[PDB]
C-alpha cells in the first residue's frame, strides 16, 4: 500500500536524515551519498515500505 | 572496540558513523579485518560505560 510521495521546489537538507532522524540503514545505489548538494533530483519520488 | 551492528562500516570505501566521526579506512586497504565477540571480557552488568 506504499505511497509515491512527490517532492518539488525545496532543498536537499539530507544531513538531518543521518542524525536528526538517526536511521541506520543508508545504502545509496547509483548515486553515492554525501554528494547530494547540486544537480541532485529532478523528479524525486519517495516510497514508504 | 565496537558494538554488534558496527562491523559493517569496517570496509574499504565504506561510510557511516565510524567513517564520518571515529575512523576512516583507506579505499586502497591491504589487510585483514578480524573481529570476535567480547561479552565475557568487554561488558559490564550495568553497562561497560568506559
Amino acid at each position: 500500500a506504499w505511497n509515491r510521495t512527490r517532492i518539488s521546489n525545496c532543498v536537499a537538507d539530507y544531513s538531518v536524515l543521518y542524525n536528526f532522524a538517526p536511521f541506520f540503514a543508508f545504502k545509496c545505489y547509483g548515486v553515492s551519498p554525501t554528494k547530494l548538494n547540486d544537480l541532485c533530483f529532478t523528479n524525486v519520488y519517495a516510497d514508504s515500505f | 572496540v565496537i558494538k554488534g551492528n558496527e562491523v559493517s562500516q569496517i570496509a574499504p570505501g565504506q561510510t557511516g558513523n565510524i567513517a564520518d566521526y571515529n575512523y576512516k579506512l583507506p579505499d586502497d586497504f591491504t589487510g585483514c579485518v578480524i573481529a570476535w565477540n567480547s561479552n565475557k571480557l568487554d561488558s559490564k552488568h550495568s553497562g561497560n560505560y568506559d
